[PDB]
RNA sequence: GCUUUACUGCAGGCUGUCGCUGAGGACUCUCACUCCGGGAGGAGGACACCGAUAGCCGGGCA
RNA sequence: ACUCGUACGGUCACUGAAUCCUGCCCAGUGCAGGUAUCUGAACACCUCGUACAAGAGGACGAAGGACCUGUCAACGGCGGG
RNA sequence: CGCACGGAGGCGAAGAACCACAGAUUUCCGAAUGAGAAUCUCUAACAAUUGCUUCGCGCAAUGAGGAACCCCGAGAACUGAAACAUCUCAGUAUCGGGAGGAACAGAAAACGCAACGUGAUGUCGUUAGUAACCGCGAGUGAACGCGAUACAGCCCAAAC
């Protein structure tokens, strides 16, 4: 909520998370926060997600703008175990990362694409 | 020295608290949600043991049983009324807003709900002066004109048993029963009276207060007695 | 690179700035409504409790504790006493609030020991701080490698011993030579001087 | 006064400590109760 | 033990200042905070309370 | 605690039923109110000083005091010539 | 066949008594824990607070004691200063909390015989009534080092 300044509407999560499930499944994917962190810095970070209840907030207040002075997109979940289950996880994940992803880029640029309008 | 009297009370022991166990109910104004749809009949008349005057026993429609802070000229079978749109009539409830100016009222809330709190011993009333949006204004027993809250519920009429004050207790043994009644340690001795060592104005060959009688309002509690920062003493001037 | 952990870390290098603040404004009134001691699933300040020993595991609690603020809540003097002992107002405690919250905490958990604590804010009347706190009775604490020291007898009441961290600092014992002559080994061995 | 079981039991343990030294504890130990107790002169506990 | 304009202090009261504490020399506001209200909600409001310090009074007490 | 109390109350004091009455004094002391001006601490602010600091000074000035007024059914006073 | 040498009687070569180790039994109150109570009572009990948890008291923990010693907190006054206020008595007496068989401390953001030097910590001897404090009064009072004792050095957080 403080890190959250945009509303993401469901419809446009299930996308996004349909994505990231064939991205560990063909491509490469980041889960935890500190991983999809360094891929945010390093550069391999093509759509980070992040949870949007997290507690405590601290955990992920700072993603949203490395994101953006590393001119990577990302994209506000609404439950922190559907991102770690899309990410393949039996824990719930606060953060996540396509790292290249897998037959699923066109999807991923059009999510990245969508989220520019939302703001 | 020992600590006065006056300390000794605030420790609340038994010989200075009122005999709460003996009282009966804590006066309120019936609480309504709204619409002001709330009437009752008073059942029976009864002495209050805190304040030496009469109260209402009054039943409500919803079948709710209780005393009543009675105004005078209420009596058995009389149909009392509380709420916004009750009768303007002497022993119903509604806010000042919808008190006509120039009404004797008693019971007033200082707060809107909290039940009333001024204009409830014997005979007194306050006088409902003024009607506004935002304030209505109430003179107080005391003659101090009270700004309030026009939604401040009020029962209209003054406080029965008015001149109870008229007659004189004539002697200690009257006293001695109403003291019984209430929070208070009684008799008084003087300060004057006693050894230095229990009271500021004790001690001397003769009975005369130490220092003026006239203390500082910053004046600390072992200290504070006597006329308490006085504006003025005396009658003449 | 940055750990994510890090962040965390420089944002509570000023919790009155940024996000940080707009957060604690917040959590400050939920807290001012909540107990003495109040066990949360997860601390406030991940960097600073995995830096003091805490981890994911079972066996490991945290608990948020707020004591109040000030000196010392003393009565005035009923007998005898030179000037220099009729003080009341300026006479202060000497362990910490730190270390106050850390034994109420402990108080709380009769069967847990104290690993360490840290402070997470303060509005104008009281401190809070989250205090890290172990079972050692717990198997998976009594095969941790990093964690069964604190399983030994001798951990017993750890904290009303002065043991923990805070308390070892708050006993002058930072300094290992000038200033800590009354200190080291203990306060009461060196007469009550430290 | 009105007694308890236990305070009954009590008093009645107080009335046989009460007894004298058998006659044969005497010739036993070749040569007195100094727990001799009178229920006017003395004061039981309670 | 007691007294007081004895000496020296310590409580306590009053008062300024810092913190809690925020938005647009006097003022508006609401979001912390306080109170009223079962509640919805009302009043008050960056004051008050509380924590800290400073000046004044201070046989109430040592 | 007072208080299941709200000024026809309850707190703090003095005097001590009734009856006839209760004069004069506000300078001192007490209490309270006001106050142009004067005095009045700390923080912040300004000058000097110190590569910083200690420190010196300045500006502003709260309650309080000066000053003014009220008050004796306040403490008390009611003489010499 | 206790202290305890009596009377009656009994036990023991089926090896008793007696001693060592181990085990059985082990009323009621008592931390006292189902609830209450001056050691009894009433109708199934980890009461209370916690951790884990099959979320069920299912598995666990705490409580109280102990001669002093130990560690963490609160903290006088008589007294000395030929009075007395800072100072002193003294961080003593006493109080609150807690561990162990010992506690505490402990592997340098050390020392500073200033070095081309020492090398975790307690403790003992000394340094020394020295430095330092103090109505600079009365009084108060270390450390580095050195000689010894015993010696021991490691684990996380993060980077990846
Ligand atoms: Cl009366
Ligand atoms: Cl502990
Ligand atoms: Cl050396
Ligand atoms: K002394
Ligand atoms: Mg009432
Ligand atoms: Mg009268
Ligand atoms: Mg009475
Ligand atoms: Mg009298
Ligand atoms: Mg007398
Ligand atoms: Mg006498
Ligand atoms: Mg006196
Ligand atoms: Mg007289
Ligand atoms: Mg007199
Ligand atoms: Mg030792
Ligand atoms: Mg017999
Ligand atoms: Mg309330
Ligand atoms: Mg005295
Ligand atoms: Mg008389
Ligand atoms: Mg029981
Ligand atoms: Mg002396
Ligand atoms: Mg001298
Ligand atoms: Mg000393
Ligand atoms: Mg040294
Ligand atoms: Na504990
Ligand atoms: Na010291
Ligand atoms: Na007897
Ligand atoms: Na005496
Ligand atoms: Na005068
Ligand atoms: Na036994
Ligand atoms: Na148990
Ligand atoms: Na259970
Ligand atoms: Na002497
Ligand atoms: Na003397
Ligand atoms: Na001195
Ligand atoms: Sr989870
Ligand atoms: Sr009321
Ligand atoms: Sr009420
Ligand atoms: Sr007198
Ligand atoms: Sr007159
Ligand atoms: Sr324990
Ligand atoms: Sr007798
Ligand atoms: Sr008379
Ligand atoms: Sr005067
Ligand atoms: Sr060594």
């Amino acid at each position: 909520p403080v890190y959250v300044d945009f509303d993401v509407p469901a419809d446009l999560e299930d996308d996004a998370l349909e994505a990231l499930e064939v991205a560990r499944d063909t491509g490469a994917v980041k889960k935890g926060t500190n991983e999809t962190t360094k891929s945010i810095e390093r550069g391999s970070a093509e759509l980070v997600f992040v949870a949007e209840d997290v507690q405590p907030e601290e955990i992920v207040m700072h993603i949203p703008e490395l994101a953006d002075e590393k001119g990577v997109p990302f994209i506000f979940v609404e439950q922190q175990d559907d991102l770690g289950h899309a990410a393949g996880l039996e824990v719930g994940s606060a953060a996540a990362a396509v790292t290249d992803a897998g037959e699923a880029d066109a999807d991923v640029e059009d999510i990245a694409d969508k989220v520019e309008e939302l703001r | 020295g020992r600590r006065i009297q006056g300390q000794r009370r605030g420790r609340g022991t038994s010989t200075f608290r009122a005999p709460s166990h003996r009282y009966k109910a804590d006066l309120e104004h019936r609480k309504v949600e709204d619409g002001d749809v709330i009437a009752g009949t008073v059942v029976d008349i009864e002495h209050d043991p805190a304040r030496s005057a009469p109260v209402a026993a009054v039943e409500f429609e919803d079948g709710d049983r209780r005393l009543i802070l009675a105004p005078e000229g209420v009596g058995v079978g009389d149909e009392l009324q509380v709420g916004v749109s009750a009768e303007i009539a002497p022993g119903n409830t509604l806010p000042l807003a919808e008190i006509p100016e120039g009404v004797p009222v008693c019971n007033v809330e200082s707060s809107p709900g909290d039940g009333g709190k001024f204009a409830r011993a014997s005979g007194v009333n306050a006088q409902l002066l003024t009607h506004d949006r935002n304030v209505a204004v109430v003179k107080l027993p005391s003659g101090e004109m009270k700004r309030l809250d026009p939604q401040c519920r009020a029962t209209i009429g003054v406080v029965a048993g008015g001149g109870r004050t008229d007659k004189p207790f004539v002697k200690a043994g009257n006293k001695h029963h109403k003291m019984k009644a209430r929070g208070t340690k009684w008799p008084n001795v003087r300060g004057v009276a006693m050894n230095a060592v229990d009271h500021p104005f004790g001690g001397g060959g003769r009975q005369h207060p130490g220092k003026p009688k006239s203390i500082s309002r910053n004046a600390p509690p072992g200290r504070k007695v006597g006329d308490i920062a006085s504006k003025r003493t005396g009658r003449g001037g | 690179a940055r750990s994510a952990y890090s962040y965390i870390r420089d944002a509570w290098k000023n919790p009155g700035d940024g996000q940080l603040a707009e957060l604690q404004w917040q959590r400050q009134q939920e807290w001012r409504n909540e107990g003495a001691v109040e066990r949360i699933e997860r601390p406030t300040r991940l960097d600073k409790a995995r830096s003091q020993g805490y981890k994911a595991k079972q066996g490991v609690i945290v608990a948020r504790v707020s004591v109040r603020k000030g000196s010392a809540r003393k009565r005035r003097h009923k007998a005898g006493r030179r000037s220099k002992r009729q003080g009341v107002t300026r006479i202060t405690r000497r362990k910490d609030i730190q270390r106050v919250a850390e034994e109420r905490a402990s108080r709380t958990f009769p069967n847990l020991r104290v690993l360490n604590s840290y402070s997470v804010g303060q509005d104008g009347r009281q401190k809070w701080h989250e205090v890290i706190l172990i079972d050692p009775n717990h198997p998976a604490i009594q095969n941790d490698d990093d964690l069964s020291w604190i399983c030994a007898d001798d951990q017993a009441d750890r904290v009303f011993r002065g043991l923990t961290g805070a308390g070892r600092r708050n006993r002058g014992l930072s300094g290992k030579g000038k200033g800590s002559e009354k200190t080291r080994p203990s306060l009461r061995s060196n007469g009550g001087k430290g | 006064g009105k007694k308890s079981k236990a305070t009954k039991k009590r008093l009645a343990k107080l009335d046989n400590q009460n007894s004298r030294v058998p006659a044969w504890v005497m010739l036993k130990t070749d040569r007195r109760n100094h727990k001799r107790r009178h229920w006017r002169r003395n004061d039981t506990d309670e």
